[PDB]
């Protein structure tokens, strides 16, 4: 007597941000043992990219205003920390934005780069209400996992940084909703096997299959303290 | 007797933490005891935590 093993049958893409996966066949009592482990892993440990610093020229702190721009600078920083970006080959990158005229300033105005891409090009950053107004900034983007608030890494390194570099809090995790189901599988010999369906909602910036592979890999590497004891 | 005066204004941000007092409009009041991870929270059949 030996157990059957699950296989990654199908992946359906309902949207660019929402998807469904299916693993089958499973023995009795293995839809929950795997479902809850994978939901707890996928929600805390996936890696991604986030905005970590900004510089605007002619700006000294974040409690100021700028002439011709109808948002305070705190609102611009809050609009920037919700920007979803994917980086191909590095662990750090610096982007630039220059805009002039009247109208909204959106993420389609950041300068093009070879190996960086923006999944939502209509994210709104600020507004310009004057004809002789212009904005120019340079934005630093990094890679990591977890949630690191700016009051914790300002204690990481202590040397002098120039007046005018504004720190932003980093939420790195790209997964925002996970649900799952255990249904009765259809295999022609037995009727005591089930399938497991996982529903995933993300911000772009990650692939569902690769996410499941990372979760399973983390779990398998954590079990090695037991599979070989002492 | 005084020759001059200098005044400085600081600004501080305060995030919520265990020990802070919270209340509603009906007389219900209490202290926060714990900040706990997103995946320890009760959730409904659709995946949405509380």
């Amino acid at each position: 007597t030996e157990f059957l093993k699950p296989r990654l049958v199908d992946i359906e893409q309902v949207s660019s941000t929402h998807a469904k996966v299916t693993l089958e066949p499973l023995e009795r009592g293995f839809g929950h043992t795997l479902g809850n482990a994978l939901r707890r892993i996928l929600l805390s440990s996936m890696p991604g990219c986030a905005v970590t610093e900004v510089e605007i020229d002619g700006v000294l702190h974040e409690y100021s205003t700028k002439e011709g721009v109808q948002e305070d600078i705190l609102e611009i920083l809050l609009n920037l920390k919700g920007l979803a970006v994917r980086v191909q080959g590095k662990d750090e990158v610096i982007l630039t934005l220059n805009k002039s005229g009247i109208g909204p300033v959106t993420a389609a105005d950041i300068t093009h780069d070879g190996d960086v891409e923006i999944v939502k090009p209509q994210h709104v950053i600020c507004h310009l209400t004057d004809e002789n107004a212009s904005i120019s900034m340079r934005i630093k983007v990094q890679r990591g996992r977890g949630y690191v608030p700016a009051s914790t890494r300002i204690h990481s390194e202590e040397d002098e940084r120039p007046i005018g570099r504004l720190l932003v809090d980093a939420c790195y995790s790209p997964v925002e909703r996970i649900a799952y189901n255990v249904e009765a599988a259809r295999v022609e010999q037995r009727t005591d096997l089930d399938k497991l369906v996982i529903e995933m909602e993300t911000n772009g910036t990650i692939d569902p299959e690769e996410a499941i592979r990372r979760a399973a890999t983390i779990l398998a590497e954590q079990l090695e303290a037991f599979v070989d004891l002492r | 007797g005084v020759l001059k005066i200098v005044k400085v204004y600081l600004a501080v941000k305060r995030r919520i933490q265990p020990g802070d007092k919270m209340a509603g409009r009906h007389g219900n009041k209490g202290v926060i005891s714990k900040i706990n991870p997103i995946e320890d929270m009760p959730y409904d059949e659709n995946g949405t935590p509380v």
